[PDB]
RNA sequence: AGAACCUUACCAAAUCUUGACAUCCUUUGACAACUCUAGAGAUAGAGCCUUCCCCUUCGGGGGACAAAGUGACAGGUGGUGCAUGGUUGUCGUCAGCUCGUGUCGUGAGAUGUUGGGUUAAGUCCCGCAACGAGCGCAACCCUUAAGCUUAGUUGCCAUCAUUAAGUUGGGCACUCUAAGUUGACUGCCGGUGACAAACCGGAGGAAGGUGGGGAUGACGUCAAAUCAUCAUGCCCCUUAUGAUUUGGGCUACACACGUGCUACAAUGGACAAUACAAAGGGCAGCGAAACCGCGAGGUCAAGCAAUCCCAUAAAGUUGUUCUCAGUUCGGAUUGUAGUCUGCAACUCGACUACAUGAAGCUGGAAUCGCUAGUAAUCGUAGAUCAGCAUGCUACGGUGAAUACGUUC
């Protein structure tokens, strides 16, 4: 859109969790328009958390948001008659849109053989490190945070 | 070789669903009607020019 | 009796049910108010052109309006 | 005193009253908590509830028609703010605060002539 | 395929029905390729295409119960 | 690229239909009756400036309107090729009650009979522009508001056609309120086809 | 927007050439409407009642159903959209395109349409040899978005009461409801653009700044497409480049490419139970209820256009089970045994249960479709139609992620 700024406007309340932020991961998972089949899964893979983890997955779930949270981002400009890269800081509001991807791509990843058991292994697994999805966001971390190249670019 | 066959279409040639429907002003054997016995194109003539009753144009 | 009136169009259907209702009621006759039935359509999907150019198609329509009218006393002033 | 609550969300209607007492909702001789399908927020319906600073205000017993299950629902959500701001009128400037009692934005729309999902076009081959 | 007499068509059984006399060998020349077999048939021939072909086909005992004179074909391959 | 007739958008808003009659199964038969009566009075007449016919069924007792702006030659001798057509069109099945003239007075104002005024011309090769410029300049003479007449299939003695309309006035095609009166007609004699199109304001 | 025959224009076999057709022509029996002969049939012939109108005072408009050989002839889905008329595809719903007076230029021509700012917009104002007009965009028109009259029988039932439920009464009438009305527009708005229209903000209509969509397609281009919808200038066919049947074909096959569908599995499959729509059609059509079938269905059979029928929507919910496999995944293929539509289902339909159960592990180079009820998911109806669609145009249900930016 060449024309500025289309409004957000999404709202995300939730039953029992309490949080904003847990009803955008049953959106994403949600796929084929079966909300029907979501919260069935997704809350009997949080109270399976606690019969695999220590704790609640309440406390767990930030931390594990937070191990997996990705810094740094790299969108290619090509800079005044030159053509190579630029490190960006995502602005705060899309750094978590652009999080819980990698929890549900590589929930279809893990041959657990029980989806609602195969993707609650990277909540656990998530606030202790070294995960499925933590070895992207670390390999993209270094993207060009170590790769520092010309950072005065406008895009 | 269609006036032949209007020719034959209005007589009988005795079986019971040989038979088949054809335009009225014009003469096209294939996408005819039955509330009008017209065909799609020779309807849309005829659907102009305020002729035939029914028709607004469309857009509901 | 529960006479009934459709007409293809409009306002002609409704000044003929307050014409039926006013030969009505002049006389003495309890009749109710003109009652509106709804009023069905049905489309005519054609294609404009001659030879195979498809995907470029217009659509008709003919609406029937159906009212209805019922009286309930038969009188000498309300026969016909 | 509220009555008259009409609701509309998706082609879908429903037609309510309130009786006072305290919060029990019921549609069509059955309850609620095991009618809504899927739905186990059946509490964010009763929402406007929770932002009305009072949850146990009335009773409901309410009716529905029509639509989908939350199409169905979510209209009860809407015609129960109606009903309760005629039970007593100084609400709207007080439920408008967080924009909730009104608005219809979107039902479904004409499939375009030649086309196959009323937005989508069909895929064409190639140069 | 249904019950109810297999539909033999009617002026081929007047041909057959009474040719069936003697020991002579003049077969059909029918050219209707839509009747079945009925059983009590005699060592004859048939011409049973109509475009270009008299195809004389064997009324050996073979299945005899398909409702087509479908031995003869129409077209070719290769 | 294409100009629709503009008859066509404008009815049931502005302009009324032409058979007011209602049907519910013979609809397939009385319109073929309608549609088979409705040449006779072009072929019969042989156009005694006859714009339009109008058709209302009433139940075995018809009634058709011709306009024809011009009476007198259209009705005979008093009353005598009128009743001869009603004879005549007695004999359709059973029908023809009430045929009845509504003339029209300032002629070259409505779109029909114009366009007949102007094929009938250069059928008999009389130049074109002439042919139209002045069925133009009488329109604006006679009060009206807008006129655009074209013409289209091989103009003149040449071998490659071009359509030449020759307009003037005010002529909108983009709103619907106006009584947009179009007209057509294709007519040509001993050197192919053409068409001619005539659009009228007011 | 329906290829078994018909369609059908193609070809092979029989088959006539005032003709299967339309017009007159001369006397008028009608039938080939039936029964029989041959043939596959067209047709070839015999039995007919070998008639009839509408009113004259032994008589004619000729209506019949068409009859006799003539001539005028007829017939062409045969050539061409570079001889055409009508009708569409498109650049593209883009925002441009042109005149009429002047006035500059020896003139081809230009101003008017340019320079400030705004807007989706040649929309808008402020300037200046220009002043205005016309076709365009905008509104006017449908559809939806919330109330009040005005109606209520099938339209809804709560306040009352028998209600399996028929909504039977009450006649209750409000609550949707079903087609006829009040009002959105930059309005009084705060800014400051300096008065320029307008732009970002706040208020209260349910409502945002053309509320959401359609219908509307400018001068014109592409000698784009159509003579096979029809019309058609001109050339050809003239006991055949016409006509009528039957019977083949349009579906054939190592292949090449478009579109569409159904799947590779465990947020998946099987299994019984188990709720909520819209839009439609149905007077020889839709067809209930209960009935006989493994089902495809067969018989009978009351009700009939908001009321009656097709007509159970389906996805999902709660629950049992298979437990990660060429597999209880999928039905491609292939014989038997049926149903129905039809004069008939071999070439050449469709559906059902009986086993058969192949290919296939989310697909190389590349390439599309979409910005909120939107793509995806399972479904509903319709025309076409005796019978036969994964296409087609319509309708609801579930319903997200994303757009900071104009560099490519
Ligand atoms: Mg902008
Ligand atoms: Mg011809
Ligand atoms: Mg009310
Ligand atoms: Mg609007
Ligand atoms: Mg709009
Ligand atoms: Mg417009
Ligand atoms: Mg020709
Ligand atoms: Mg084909
Ligand atoms: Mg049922």
């Amino acid at each position: 859109p060449r024309k500025g700024s289309v409004p957000k406007r999404d709202v995300l309340p939730d039953p029992i969790h309490n949080s904003k932020l847990v009803t955008k991961l049953i959106n994403k998972i949600m796929l084929d328009g079966k909300r029907g089949t979501a919260q069935r899964i997704l809350y009997s893979a949080f109270d399976l958390v606690e019969q695999r983890s220590g704790r609640d997955a309440l406390e767990v779930f930030e931390e594990a948001i937070n191990n997996i949270m990705p810094v740094l981002e790299v969108k290619a400009r090509r800079v005044g008659g030159s053509n190579y890269q630029v490190p960006v800081e995502v602005r705060p509001e899309r750094r978590t849109t652009l999080g819980l991807r990698w929890l549900v791509n590589y929930a279809r990843l893990r041959g657990e053989k029980t989806m609602e058991d195969r993707l609650a292994n990277e909540i656990l697994d998530a606030a202790n490190n070294t995960g499925g999805a933590v070895k992207k966001r670390e390999d993209t971390h270094k993207m060009a945070e170590a790769n520092k190249a010309f950072a005065h670019y406008r895009w | 070789a269609k006036t032949s066959m209007v020719a034959k279409q209005q007589k009988k040639q005795k079986y019971a669903v040989r038979e088949y429907t054809r335009c009225e002003r014009c003469g096209r054997p294939h996408s005819v009607y039955r509330k009008f016995k017209l065909c799609r194109i020779c309807f849309r003539e005829l659907a102009y020019k305020g002729q035939i009753p029914g028709v607004r144009k469309a857009s509901w | 009796i529960r006479i009934r009136l459709k007409a293809y169009d409009h306002r002609v259907i409704d000044q003929s049910a307050e014409k039926i209702v006013e030969t009505a009621k002049r006389s003495g006759a309890d009749v109710s108010g003109p009652i509106p039935l709804p009023t069905e359509k049905s489309v005519y999907t054609i294609i404009r052109a001659v030879h195979k150019y498809k995907d470029s198609r217009e659509q008709f329509e003919q609406r029937t309006h159906k009212r209805l009218i019922d009286i309930v006393n038969p009188t000498p002033k309300t026969v016909d | 005193v509220e009555y008259r609550g009409t609701g509309r969300r998706k082609n879908s209607v429903a037609r309510v009253r309130l009786v006072p007492g305290e919060g029990n909702i019921t549609v069509n001789n059955r309850d609620v908590r095991e009618y809504l399908p899927f739905e186990s927020l059946i509490l964010d319906l009763n929402q406007p509830f929770d932002v009305t600073e009072t949850k146990g205000n009335y009773d409901v017993l309410v009716n529905v028609h029509g639509g989908g299950f939350t199409g169905q629902a979510q209209a009860i959500r809407h015609g129960i703010a109606r009903a309760l701001l005629e039970a007593d009128p100084e609400y709207r400037g007080s439920l408008k605060r967080a924009g909730l009692l009104t608005r219809d934005p979107r039902m479904k729309e004409r499939k375009k002539p030649g086309l196959k999902a009323a937005r989508r076009s069909p895929q064409f081959s190639k140069r | 395929s249904i019950k109810k007499g297999p539909f033999v068509d009617e002026h081929l059984m007047k041909k057959v029905e009474a040719q069936e006399g003697s020991e002579k060998k003049q077969v059909i020349k029918t050219w209707s390729r839509r009747s079945t077999i009925f059983p009590n048939f005699i060592g004859h021939t048939f011409a049973v295409y109509d475009g270009r072909k008299h195809v004389p086909v064997y009324v050996t005992e073979d299945m005899v119960g398909h409702k087509l004179g479908e031995f003869a074909p129409t077209r070719t391959f290769k | 690229g294409q100009k629709i007739n503009p008859i066509g958008l404008r009815v049931g808003i502005i302009r009324d239909w032409e058979a007011k009659w209602y049907a519910e199964k013979d609809f397939a038969s009385l319109l073929h009756e309608d549609l088979k009566i409705r040449k006779f009075i072009d072929n019969e007449l042989k156009e005694a400036s006859v714009s339009h016919v109008e058709i209302e069924r009433a139940a075995n007792r018809i009634n058709i309107a011709i306009h024809t702006g011009k009476p007198g030659m259209v009705i005979g001798k008093g009353g005598s090729e009128i009743e001869k057509l009603r004879n005549k069109l007695n004999a359709l099945t059973d029908k023809k009650v009430h045929i009845n003239v509504i003339e029209i007075k300032k002629v070259d104002l409505d779109a029909r009979l114009v366009a007949e005024n102007i094929a009938r011309q250069l059928e008999n090769r009389a130049s074109f522009r002439r042919v139209q410029k002045q069925a133009i300049t009488r329109a604006m003479k006679l009060g009206a508001k807008g006129i655009k007449t074209q013409v289209s299939g091989r103009l003149g003695g040449a071998d490659i056609a071009r359509a030449e309309q020759y307009s003037e006035g005010t002529v909108p095609l983009h709103t619907l309120r106006a009584d947009i009166d179009y007209a057509h007609a294709e007519a040509d004699t001993t050197y192919g086809k053409l068409g001619v199109k005539v659009w009228i304001y007011r």
